[PDB]
């Protein structure tokens, strides 16, 4: 399965550090 | 396929697949010659226009490298049959690139790929010298190289190739002409076609080499 899964997590995608680095002082 | 930078992506991209080809010396479409009269046609050599006119002439440039003219037949699908006596060309000079540009009326030229049009530079082959039809298959062995009399009527003004009268004995564009225009054909061999666009993509980068540090 875990074959499988990432097979399909690929047809489909969805910098990641670079994104959440921005939002970790987000606030109101 | 991106949007136009081809490269392997999660992303399906659908490809139609088209065909060119699948005997022994015959005219099959795509092959890079020499054109022989019984010499054969030159171009005006480097070192010395950047090579515009068109000589006719004998020489040891039937042994060289100038003297390579490589088929281009309309039919993106299926270049690769045999060639009949009236399916069209567009002619190309392969050492720098150049077309064979005609304007009856103005010259022979070489001009750029602006002026390869169906019209402004097509020629054919016709087995007689009067006056006067597809297949999606590797071809009908019309045209054999050795053992061949051939003549050229081009389609955009109608006229035919005779020659006139360092030997600028020149191929001209006439309505009669001579009765000795007569076009015998060789192949060039494997590696004498590879050494040809090994040559032109270097002069399009050595030039293009030089005229940028000049800057």
């Amino acid at each position: 399965n875990a074959n499988v899964v990432v097979r399909l997590l690929i047809r489909r995608p969805e910098g990641l550090l670079a994104a959440m680095e921005e939002a970790i002082k987000i606030a109101e | 396929l991106s949007y136009l930078h081809v490269d392997a992506a999660f992303q399906q991209t659908l490809w139609s697949v088209a065909p060119i080809s699948s005997a022994q010396g015959y005219l099959i479409g795509g092959d890079v010659l020499r054109l022989l009269h019984g010499e054969c046609l030159t171009v005006p050599s480097g070192e010395h226009e950047q090579r515009r006119t068109v000589h006719y002439e004998g020489g040891a440039v039937s042994v060289h490298a100038r003297s390579l003219w490589r088929l281009e037949t309309l039919r993106v699908a299926w270049s690769g049959s045999h060639i009949r006596w009236g399916q069209p060309f567009r002619l190309r000079h392969v050492t720098t690139g150049k077309y064979l540009s005609l304007m009856e009326d103005k010259s022979l030229l070489l001009m750029d790929k602006e002026k390869a049009d169906v019209k402004s530079t097509a020629f054919t082959f016709r087995s007689s010298k009067e006056k006067l039809k597809e297949v999606d298959g590797m071809g009908t062995s019309e045209i054999k190289y050795g053992d061949s009399v051939c003549f050229i009527q081009h389609i955009g003004t109608g006229l035919w190739l005779t020659y006139q009268s360092s030997i600028q004995r020149k191929a001209i564009m006439h309505h009669e002409g001579h009765m000795d225009d007569g076009l015998n054909l060789s192949r060039s061999q494997h590696e004498e076609s590879r050494t040809a666009r090994v040559i032109r993509s270097t002069v399009f980068l050595f030039n293009r080499f030089i005229r940028g540090l000049d800057a």
